[PDB]
């Protein structure tokens, strides 16, 4: 059924699964019109579809043209997400298709269930975890490819870089969620922490630097401090 | 006017005939119900005094044969039987009427309630939902499960209602997923009406039969069927005007007849609030919405 803290380790077993986050599919800026009314302008978005065991991020870029002439866009966005995830599953060989898809928001259950009726053996699951995947657009290279897109496009990045050569997928997911939680709570500071040392380069093909094991410990501690810091600033603690 | 004689009443039982219920005491000189209106299906149903478990009963149409009730002390229930000897039957009834051993179907003349509850219900369609082809009447009890319930266990004893599943490949056209899920008109009009039921009368007949089974037997599966068939119409943006007007009348009389004190065991809060207040047809069921709001405003 639902994915929570009791069954957290199931994410890293050998049954293929994907997380789907739709919080950046339909993105707008709100502005005033010449007549003093309010209007929205859509900007490019993305579906965040992640294998938490391997780090494979299948980033489907949602170009603003898909909204043209459509109504009820927040509702359409959930069905467009489900359509694209179903299309991705069908494109994958049978032995690569997921056994479970975990949606980060419960409003995705029915749209994805309906689009996946042809796959009765794939379980569609919600989660009780509050995952910080909305902050994926705070990863500079991901935000860049989304904003530059002139047409629908799928892009592939490993969201763990080469970490799995040295750590397990449990630890890698934990690092990722800590980095994203920090970028979500204070993006400026988080980015300051990550690139304050010009000798650790963010490598061309990597989202975060080439930190050594010891440097990741320092980074991870600085990120917890930031999260705790912001928690205190927020709540006056 | 037709008659269903009883051989005897050896165990204390509440007997119902359509919307009327009455008590028969153990070994009371009861020998049936006379003056049953011709032209309608009817249901004669039972709840034993010593075990209110298993309400059960029989759907029948006196035009299709001569039927009587006889208690079976081995299987412990009142059974419907057909008498093939016409002159034997007429002679039996006449003696029981002369001795005034039969209660009278008490049809008030102003009253169209039973017609309005069974307008589209036909014996031939009942007998396809309830499969026991050697009899002209159909047995139903509270515990019988529907074909759907058994997909999700004895098939000879099932209620074969038409399966209605909103998240099913039958309900959803490849490539129209959002369209078909949010507006169920394709499923209602093409799959169900044109395809399975053939016409709205047959659809309403199954809807009305499901309600009556749910209310008279407290059959949970029947209740699920009734609400599913309501929701399918209310959740369709394109419904013929005559179907909406007839549905409003059908539901009005069903809600009017429901025992006030069973509205917790026969009415689904989600379906009714959705149907009356959120659905495409939220404004098309004026009679049903008014009686619901005045009779069961808690549920809403
Ligand atoms: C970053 S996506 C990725 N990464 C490394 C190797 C393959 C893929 C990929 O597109 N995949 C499609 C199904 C199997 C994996
Ligand atoms: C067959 S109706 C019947 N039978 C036996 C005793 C009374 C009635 C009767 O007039 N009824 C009207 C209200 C409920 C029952
Ligand atoms: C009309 S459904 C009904 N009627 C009378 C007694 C019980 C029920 C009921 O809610 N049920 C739910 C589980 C099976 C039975
Ligand atoms: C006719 S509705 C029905 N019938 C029998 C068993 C379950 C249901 C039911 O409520 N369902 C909800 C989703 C699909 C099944």
């Amino acid at each position: 059924g639902a994915m929570n803290s009791s069954n957290y380790a199931e994410l890293f077993n050998n049954d293929i699964k994907l997380f789907v986050d739709d919080t950046n599919v339909y993105r707008v800026t709100v502005h005033k019109t010449f007549e003093g009314n309010v209007a929205t302008k859509a900007i490019n978005g993305c579906i965040f579809t992640l294998n938490p065991k391997t780090g494979h991020l299948f980033l489907k870029i949602i170009h603003t043209s898909v909204w043209a002439g459509q109504k009820r866009l927040s509702q359409l966005a959930k069905w467009k997400t489900a359509e694209e995830v179903s299309a991705l599953v069908r494109s994958l060989p049978k032995e690569e298709q997921p056994k479970q898809i975990i949606v980060t928001r419960k409003a995705m259950l029915d749209p994805l269930e309906v689009h996946m009726l042809d796959f009765p053996n794939i379980a569609i699951r919600p989660t009780e975890l509050r995952l910080p995947f909305s902050a994926a657009m705070s990863i500079d290279k991901l935000s860049d490819v989304v904003m530059k897109a002139t047409e629908p496009q799928m892009v592939l990045f490993n969201i763990y870089d080469d970490w799995l050569d040295r750590i397990s997928s449990y630890t890698a997911f934990s690092r990722l969620t800590l980095l994203l939680r920090a970028l979500k709570t204070n993006e400026e500071s988080a980015k300051m922490i990550l690139l304050s040392d010009p000798t650790i380069t963010i490598k061309s093909y990597h989202l975060w630097p080439s930190f050594t094991d010891e440097q990741w410990i320092t980074i991870e501690s600085q990120m917890r401090d930031l999260i705790l810091t912001e928690y205190g600033r927020k709540y006056n603690v | 006017m037709n008659t269903v004689p009883f051989t005897s009443a050896p165990i204390e039982v509440t007997i119902g005939i359509d919307q009327y219920s009455f008590n028969v005491k153990e070994n009371q000189p009861f020998h049936g119900i006379k003056d049953i209106p011709i032209g309608h299906v009817h249901v004669i149903h039972f709840q034993h005094a010593d075990n209110s478990s298993m309400r059960y009963g029989y759907w029948f149409d006196c035009r299709m044969g001569n039927f009587y009730i006889q208690y079976d002390p081995k299987d412990g229930l009142y059974k419907m039987m057909e008498e093939r000897d016409g002159a034997k039957f007429e002679n039996i009834v006449h003696n029981f009427k002369e001795r005034q051993m039969m209660v009278s179907y008490p049809k008030i003349d102003e009253d169209d309630t039973w017609y309005n509850l069974t307008e589209f219900v036909q014996m031939d369609k009942i007998r396809k939902i309830v499969r026991k082809d050697e009899n002209q009447f159909s047995y139903v009890d509270s515990s019988m499960t529907t074909v759907q319930e058994n997909e999700l266990s004895d098939p000879a004893h099932s209620l074969n209602y038409t399966v209605i599943n909103f998240k099913s490949r039958e309900a959803i056209r490849p490539g129209h997923e959002m369209e078909d899920f949010l507006d169920k008109s394709y499923y209602l009009n093409t799959v169900m009406l044109q395809g399975i039921f053939k016409n709205s009368s047959n659809y309403f007949g199954e809807l009305q039969f499901a309600f009556l089974n749910a209310m008279f037997f407290g059959n949970y599966g029947s209740s699920l069927q009734w609400h599913a068939m309501i929701e399918l119409i209310c959740s369709s943006a394109t419904v013929p005007k005559h179907m909406l007007d007839k549905l409003d009348e059908i539901l009005y009389y069903q809600i009017k007849t429901l025992p006030e004190q069973y509205s917790d065991i026969l009415l689904n809060e989600r379906v009714w609030n959705i149907c009356l207040y959120s659905s495409f047809q939220k404004n098309s069921l004026h009679n049903t919405e008014k009686i619901m709001e005045n009779k069961y405003p808690e549920l809403l």
